[PDB]
RNA sequence: CGCGACCUCAGAUCAGACGUGGCGACCCGCUGAAUUUAAGCAUAUUAGUCAGCGGAGGAAAAGAAACUAACCAGGAUUCCCUCAGUAACGGCGAGUGAACAGGGAAGAGCCCAGCGCCGAAUCCCCGCCCCGCGGCGGGGCGCGGGAAAUGUGGCGUACGGAAG
């Protein structure tokens, strides 16, 4: 066999994947950020309740590692209601105020007085 | 225009809070800390300032693992044993 | 600026001497430390002599001190081979050995050989196995009389 | 009633997880009651539910890891969270076998020439 | 600066929460020496660093 | 035994056989890099009498120390002080290039421990030393009792406390009347014992 | 081909052994035993091999 | 041309380990000033000191003579008293300045390479069985892999040693 290109490059060798004799950590770590510990409490301010009675949404305080997809999946599991969209912001306190706009078949006022805020 | 009117242009900052020592001494253009020497792997530490040593040594912060290893030394690092129950 | 009459003096304090000063306030604490460690050692090697092994008659080197005989390092190998003590068994039965010592003389060697023969007369060797005594072991009536001696074993007096 | 860690240990795992998420629901609705403005009974009960969750999770983690080191008790390579966590130099210390290994030179020397048991007549 | 970063904003959030006064039920405690909050910070006087 | 012939052959260095071998080896060692691992020692007999037993866990590095004295690392001339201390050009470093060799080999291999080192060639501008290293956590070393002394934490980085042979040759110690200024632990221990007042309690 | 540095090194070391005036004590290992004598000797040496474990 | 040995040298998220950084009073290696003193100052002095750099341990280092001596001779190292502000160095100016012997604290000695002789007699690692397992070790089994003759182990080291 002959060499066309006058540059010698490193030949491609075989490389195996890991077959370790023991796992590093023995147990997989429990998800400390789950659907209960992601949302903390809904706001009961006058702007919050005016927004739940006008825009058919809810207002929550969540921790800052939450995605919009995570907040959507969390509210869907915790209250069995479908979610149109999510708008998040970080308050000057350091909390993450989330805005969970519901699907139009649900009404935020009856959802609120069954989840306790009224 | 050496003093008061030259203090008006103070609006863009040199340092920022470092992410190893927490002090506002992480230079931005050099990108090295002046308090701990951040990209260097060794902590900046000089014997010509005993006060700058004393401000952050082993005793200063939490000793979050080291007070635990002190009270494990006072029983010789027992492991796997529990006191016998009721 | 010297005054009228007196010595002229050169005190060696021109360096920084206060930063390096050894002060002896742990002198009695260290005496009690040596004493407690010595007593713990003496009861640890429990019937054996407290002063350790036996060390030979040796006279001092120089012109100032050769009239005086003192304790040496260890019994020389020629001394041991004349006294019939094996050079590895001497350190087991409590005889200090050093191989470095020469012997240019005769009566110093004979004094050390007499001292080794007197030591092997004097020592009480317990059996290596307590229930089964052996050949070179002393008898059980002087096993009950064996005890430590304080002070050096056969002190070398001038 | 007042939950405690004695009677949770024979309790099997899915029972502990459903008691856990019941306590999670209860803590969340206590937080809702705190924000809406509830009673001092609810605000006192918040700490009780938090420590309830804490000792249920303690029992779950202990009963998991005891079974883990039972599973790895016989094997030669066991994981790092299961290995003994003494100090670093104390793990890098030679073990009591390799410090007790004696070469054959000094084995036969301490055979032939043992340190005897002697005393000197004064 | 309305173009804050997340680290600087969270730092300012902590300083803003620290700038609140002592709750009045504390100076009914037994061995109390705290008469007020001595480490308070007005935004004209002390410019906080950064 | 062959090692007697090998060590007398290495005693004859200016003879043509060894002069050919040394200049060819020195060419090759210059063509290689600065700190590369040799797979077996070049001088087996010297390696053995320094401590290398060809078992699993001893490695040989072949390192290049740039040859010469030591000029004072100061800007242009400019030592700011008395005319004694304008020494810049003709100063000499207190340790040997063999000790510098083994210390930078031991710094590059921090998990390993320097045993000794020896000489494999020299040029006008470099000298080449092979440094012996021991893997202190390999069990062929660790289960052998008369070489598990190296696996203790007191022997951590011997090359930089100056405890190998070429490190000891610069500490100025040894028995005798030639070495009065090191009795004690070392030279600094000698100085420290001499320049203290023993102020007693009762004086 | 721009060969790697070890291939270049192990070739031009052989070039230097062909260039330099090799002393007879090192030249003498090039004067080597020929083929049919060597295969005869190794056929004989196969009879007296030491044992495996 | 190909195949197969070895040698040099690469690539692996390969199997198992190890080092990194901190404190730094005490310890070891290097680097290393100037104030100051000399009634100035340049050699000296401050001073192998401060600052700088690297590396540890519970102590470090040193350590079992290529020694001291010149005697009727002592005998590893370390520390204390003394030698001694002595011998000696020094614009022989200012200043600097140890050791031997002696008395004590302590006390302990040893091992390789070589020269050799024993069929590599040596070592590491994986698989299986029994035991122990929070300092991965003890035993047996593998026509299991590897290191090693470019030298592992046993005897043997200047006090001699080996063999018959
Ligand atoms: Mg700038
Ligand atoms: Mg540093
Ligand atoms: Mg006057
Ligand atoms: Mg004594
Ligand atoms: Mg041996
Ligand atoms: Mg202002
Ligand atoms: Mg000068
Ligand atoms: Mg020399
Ligand atoms: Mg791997
Ligand atoms: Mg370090
Ligand atoms: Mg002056
Ligand atoms: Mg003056
Ligand atoms: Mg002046
Ligand atoms: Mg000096
Ligand atoms: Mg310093
Ligand atoms: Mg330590
Ligand atoms: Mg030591
Ligand atoms: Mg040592
Ligand atoms: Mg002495
Ligand atoms: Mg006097
Ligand atoms: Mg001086
Ligand atoms: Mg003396
Ligand atoms: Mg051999
Ligand atoms: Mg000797
Ligand atoms: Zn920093």
């Amino acid at each position: 066999k002959i060499r066309t290109s006058p540059t010698f490059r490193r030949p491609k060798t075989l490389r195996l994947r890991r077959q370790p004799k023991y796992p590093r950590k023995s147990a997989p770590r429990r998800n400390k950020l789950d659907h209960y510990a992601i949302i903390k409490f809904p706001l009961t301010t006058e702007s919050a309740m005016k927004k739940i009675e006008d825009n058919n949404t809810l207002v929550f305080i969540v921790d800052v590692k939450a995605n919009k997809h995570q907040i959507k999946q969390a509210v869907k599991k915790l209250y069995d209601i479908d979610v149109a969209k999510v708008n998040t912001l970080i308050r000057p306190d350091g909390e993450k105020k989330a805005y969970v706009r519901l699907a139009p078949d649900y009404d935020a006022l009856d959802v609120a007085n069954k989840i306790g805020i009224i | 225009t050496k003093g008061t009117s030259s203090f008006g242009k103070r609006r863009n900052k040199t340092h920022t809070l470092c992410r190893r020592c927490g002090s506002k001494a992480y230079h931005l253009q050099k990108s090295t800390c002046g308090k701990c020497g951040y990209p260097a792997k060794r902590k900046r530490k000089y014997n010509w300032s005993a006060k700058a040593k004393r401000r952050n040594t082993t005793g200063t912060g939490r000793m979050r693992h080291l007070k635990i290893v002190y009270r494990r030394f006072r029983h010789g690092f027992r492991e796997g044993t529990t006191p016998k129950p009721k | 600026a010297p005054s009228r009459n007196g010595m002229i003096l050169k005190p060696h304090f021109h360096k920084d001497w206060q930063r390096r000063v050894a002060t002896w306030f742990n002198q009695p604490a260290r005496k009690i430390r040596r004493r407690k460690a010595r007593q713990a050692r003496a009861r640890r090697i429990a019937p054996r002599p407290a002063a350790g092994p036996i060390r030979p008659i040796v006279r001092c080197p120089t012109v100032r001190y050769h009239t005086k005989v003192r304790a040496g390092r260890g019994f020389s190998l020629e001394e041991l081979r004349v006294a019939g003590i094996h050079k590895k068994v001497a350190r087991t039965i409590g005889i200090s050995v050093d191989p470095r010592r020469r012997n240019k003389s005769t009566e110093s060697l004979q004094a050390n050989v007499q001292r080794l023969k007197e030591y092997r007369s004097k020592l009480v060797l317990f059996p290596r196995k307590p229930s089964a005594p052996k050949k070179g072991d002393s008898s059980a009536e002087e096993l009950k009389l064996a005890t430590q001696l304080t002070g050096p074993v056969m002190p070398i007096r001038n | 009633a007042k939950i405690k860690a004695r009677d949770l240990r024979g309790k099997k795992k899915e029972e502990l997880l459903k008691q856990l998420d019941d306590l999670k629901v209860e803590l969340s609705q206590l937080r809702v009651a705190k924000v809406t403005g509830g009673a001092a009974s609810k605000l006192s009960k918040i700490r009780v539910v938090r420590k309830s969750i804490a000792r249920v999770l303690t029992v779950i983690n202990q009963t998991q890891k005891e079974n883990l080191r039972k599973f790895y008790k016989g094997k030669k390579y066991k994981p790092l969270d299961l290995r003994p966590k003494k100090t670093r130099a104390m793990r890098r210390r030679l073990n009591k076998h390799e410090e007790s290994l004696k070469t054959k030179k000094q084995q036969r020397k301490e055979r032939l020439y043992p340190l005897r048991k002697y005393a000197v007549k004064a | 600066s309305s173009h804050k970063t997340f680290r600087i904003k969270r730092f300012l959030a902590k300083k803003q929460k620290q700038n609140r006064p002592i709750p009045q039920w504390i100076w009914m405690k037994t061995g109390n020496k705290i008469r007020y909050n001595s480490k308070r910070r007005h935004w004209r006087r002390t410019k906080l660093g950064l | 035994g062959a090692y007697k012939y090998i060590q007398e052959l290495w005693r004859k260095k200016q003879s043509d056989v060894m002069r050919f071998l040394l200049r060819v080896r020195c060419w090759q060692y210059r063509q290689l890099s600065a700190l590369h691992r040799a797979p077996r020692p070049t001088r087996p007999d010297k390696a053995r009498r320094l401590g290398y037993k060809a078992k699993q866990g001893y490695v040989i590095y072949r390192i290049r120390v740039r040859r010469g004295g030591r000029k004072r690392p100061v800007p242009k001339g400019a030592t700011y002080g008395k005319p004694v201390h304008h020494g810049v050009n003709q100063l000499k470093f207190a340790r040997s290039l063999q000790s510098v060799a083994e210390e930078r080999a031991g710094r590059h291999c921090g998990a390993l421990r320097v045993l000794n080192s020896y000489w494999v060639g020299e040029d006008s501008t470099y000298k080449f030393f092979e440094v012996i290293l021991i893997d202190p956590f390999h069990k062929a070393i660790r289960r052998n009792p008369d070489t598990q002394w190296i696996t203790k934490p007191v022997h951590k980085h011997r090359e930089m406390r100056g405890l190998t042979s070429a490190g000891r040759k610069s500490r100025g110690l040894g028995k005798g009347h030639k070495f009065h200024h090191t009795i004690g632990g070392s030279r600094r221990a000698a100085w420290r014992r001499r320049n203290t007042l023993q102020l007693h309690r009762y004086r | 081909v721009k060969w790697p540095r070890y291939i270049r090194l192990q070739r031009q070391r052989a070039i230097l052994y062909k260039r330099l005036k090799v002393p007879p004590a090192i030249n003498q290992f090039t004067q080597v035993l020929d083929r049919q004598t060597a295969t005869q000797l190794l056929k004989l040496a196969h009879k007296y091999r030491p044992e495996t474990k």
